[PDB]
RNA sequence: ACGCGUUAAGCGCGCCGCCUGGGGAGUACGGCCGCAAGGCUGAAACUCAAAGGAAUUGACGGGGGCCCGCACAAGCGGUGGAGCAUGUGGUUUAAUUCGAAGCAACGCGAAGAACCUUACCAGGCCUUGACAUGCUAGGGAACCCGGGUGAAAGCCUGGGGUGCCCCGCGAGGGGAGCCCUAGCACAGGUGCUGCAUGGCCGUCGUCAGCUCGUGCCGUGAGGUGUUGGGUUAAGUCCCGCAACGAGCGCAACCCCCGCCGUUAGUUGCCAGCGGUUCGGCCGGGCACUCUAACGGGACUGCCCGCGAAAGCGGGAGGAAGGAGGGGACGACGUCUGGUCAGCAUGGCCCUUACGGCCUGGGCGACACACGUGCUACAAUGCCCACUACAAAGCGAUGCCACCCGGCAACGGGGAGCUAAUCGCAAAAAGGUGGGCCCAGUUCGGAUUGGGGUCUGCAACCCGACCCCAUGAAGCCGGAAUCGCUAGUAAUCGCGGAUCAGC
């Protein structure tokens, strides 16, 4: 913009670090603008609020849950393993296969190994 | 008494020592600024409106 | 007991003065009183048009007298009737020759003392008094302003007890400067004693 | 509800004991038991509209933790003592007008009480009224000049006077202005109620707070957000967090002061050079100084250390760092705070008087008590003389240079200045010299006698100033107690507002 020169002082701070948070939690949440019709939670116990305004709302609660959880309150439930970045891999992208895959032209097995080891 | 004396400070007396000034406004015998006619009261009001020209707040 | 004036808070800037005529220290004297009687006169018979601002000039023995109101064509009259009046009422006291300019004010709902004036005729006519200031405010958020904020003092509804209703909405920021925000103030003398309406709208800035 | 929750206060079955508002009362009576102390069983009359339980928000604590502020400490100067000025309490008065009451009343409203002011008293007076708008009615209708009387107000008076509507009349009557008297609607009241009020103010407090929307939690009041960890002057920012945001506040946006630049030359100047009766005064020059408008400049931007971050300690550069210094600026609310006597205003009260006008006195009383102040009590001082330190404001019913008279206040004259030009204006402390020599003093300047000057119609009650005389208490102040953290305190003079003078 013509103000990324302007403003008052304080203000490319003030302004600009607000920015910043908005950035940092607001990045995925940014695309939905209306409520979604479901949810994919990775672990519903750690994930607690989010499942509850789930429910509250009746927007389907999709999980990969584990011992730790309650799973009465998981609609569709993948008994699986919460912690291992493997199990978490392995049926996250392989869900997004689908996703993609329910309109035709899927894609690689996904940049999805961070530096994995 | 103050209305039989606003008008009594405006007749000219024997002797101009009996003279005095008084709030054009709130009609009124003490601290009466000379350059305004004008009750401390009466102009502090005035003065806040914009009703008195050129004078501000003044700080410093 | 706090608070400053909202317009003598920022006569310098935001906000100039109701007479700009200079005057030597002997003069300025009785061209105020004038400058007063004027105001108390034009106020007195024109408050079905709905003045705001009776602003004020001078440049030796000629006078500017720029009238701000909401219906003109009460000040005028249908041609030029009732302008005429005026302009010869003047002069009678006036020793000097009155002109005279008048004005629209497009909205007067972003007209404070209009506002002003508004809730306390609606009270005088024992109207809600809480209502009133919730409309009040509504309205002029409703004309676009940035934010308003009406206030009525006490023997609310004739009440024994003296009260103080408010309302608000948006920004009223009071300590900044650089606001604008027209303020004004009405009375409303009533069967069991004066109410006082205070009205605030925001709007400026740089 | 707090909580309980396989050690139920959950879900069920069996059997026992118990409750049925509070006080009277575990009392009275009776019975049983007991050595006794007493125990068990256990009422009524009368009487209350509650007595209770749990939890909520506060408030409070001679509970806890964290933290602030001239809060105490550390300091420097004060008050309480004396004289005097001033405000107040009390008393006194014909009256000593009214208000203000711990902080937040008491050099407060009063930024100017001799008459004015003035709201109080005593006396002499006016009543449709000193002021606004209208009505009913005979009288005159614009107006001018005296006299009597009185302290003045007012009152009793004798003259000068005929303009304008109208012509309707060629002989002038009809309340057109205007002015009178007699009635009427009304004016007037600083009379009362700040606990009927507006407004404006004070105040906790410039304290770091007070809230809202929607969401979430609770049956609910409410809670969460606003708690927690770090940080700040700050609910300031940061990190976390069923909250996410916002508003009134905080800060910033505004004025003054620090540094520099631009624009500008009746104030600045040998800065440069020239003339100078050597006064920036003279031609000349804005360089400088200043004046006043507009910009620049500071950002934790830069370097070292700590920290997750905000930010913290230190360093450089810079006139100026980490809020550079002073203002302006006062959240929701609190105090039934303040003011009806500035004004405005609901109600009640006075209307030949609770209105008005005047002269005079009073607000200035003085056996006393208190607050705020001044001047002191001396040699780091007092007195006299000489001697440029410079720095905000006022001034044409004014500031008054300069001459002269007077010891002087002041009085004669008299130039300049609507004022960066001329005046008030001497700054004082300081500096240089001289005096005093520790004394109730050459400290101190109360009180008092006398002579004056000025403002004002007038200075007895009641002014300030000058001059002679007179020189009081006072030798640093009991218990108590006040301010101030830096250009501050301490000290020294200077100006203004109000205002004839004070
Ligand atoms: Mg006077
Ligand atoms: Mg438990
Ligand atoms: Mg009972
Ligand atoms: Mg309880
Ligand atoms: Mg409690
Ligand atoms: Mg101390
Ligand atoms: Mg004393
Ligand atoms: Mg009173
Ligand atoms: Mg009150
Ligand atoms: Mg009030
Ligand atoms: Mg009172
Ligand atoms: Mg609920
Ligand atoms: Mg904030
Ligand atoms: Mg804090
Ligand atoms: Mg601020
Ligand atoms: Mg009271
Ligand atoms: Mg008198
Ligand atoms: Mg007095
Ligand atoms: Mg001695």
């Amino acid at each position: 913009s013509p103000e990324i020169e302007e403003r008052p002082k304080k203000e490319q701070v003030r302004l600009k670090h607000e920015l910043e948070r908005l950035q940092k939690y607001l990045s995925g949440f940014r695309l939905l603008k209306r409520l979604p019709d479901a949810i994919f939670v990775v672990d519903p116990t750690k994930e607690a609020i989010a499942v509850r305004e789930a429910r509250k709302l009746f927007i389907p609660v999709i999980a990969l849950a584990d011992t730790d959880s309650d799973p009465d309150l998981v609609d569709y439930i993948i008994p699986g393993n919460d912690d291992a970045i493997r199990s978490i891999q392995l049926i996250l992208s392989r869900a997004v296969d689908l996703i993609i895959q329910a309109r035709g032209g899927v894609v690689e097995p996904s940049p999805s190994y961070a530096l994995v080891q | 008494a103050r209305k039989a004396l606003i008008e009594k400070a405006k007749r000219t007396p024997k002797f101009k020592v009996r003279a005095y000034t008084r709030c054009v406004r709130c009609g009124r015998a003490r601290s009466v600024y000379r350059f305004f006619g004008l009750c401390r009261i009466c102009l502090r009001e005035l003065a806040h409106k914009g009703q008195l020209p050129g004078v501000r707040k003044a700080s410093w | 007991g706090n608070k400053i004036h909202p317009i003598g808070f920022r006569l310098g800037i935001t906000r100039d003065w109701e007479s700009r005529w200079y005057a030597g220290k002997k003069q300025y004297r009785h061209l105020l009183l004038e400058d007063q009687r004027i105001r108390g006169l034009l106020e007195k018979e024109l408050y079905s048009a709905g003045l705001a601002r009776v602003d004020i000039e001078r440049a030796a023995d000629n006078v500017a007298v720029t009238v701000h109101v909401a219906k003109p064509g009460v000040v005028i009259g249908r041609g030029g009737e009732r302008i005429r009046v005026l302009r010869e009422e003047l002069a009678k006291l006036t020793g000097k020759n009155v002109a005279l300019n008048v004005q629209e004010v497009q909205n007067p709902n972003l007209s404070a003392p209009l506002v002003a004036q508004r809730v306390a005729e609606q009270i005088e006519r024992r109207f809600a008094v809480r209502r009133a200031i919730k409309q009040a405010v509504q309205r002029v958020m409703e004309s676009g302003a940035k934010g308003a904020k009406v206030i009525v003092s006490g023997r609310i509804g004739g009440a024994e007890q003296a009260r103080t209703e408010w309302a608000a909405q948006g920004r009223v920021p009071l300590h900044t400067l650089r606001a604008n925000i027209d303020y004004g103030f009405a009375l409303a003398r009533t069967t069991y004693g004066v109410l006082g309406v205070k009205a605030y709208i925001f709007l400026g800035e740089v």
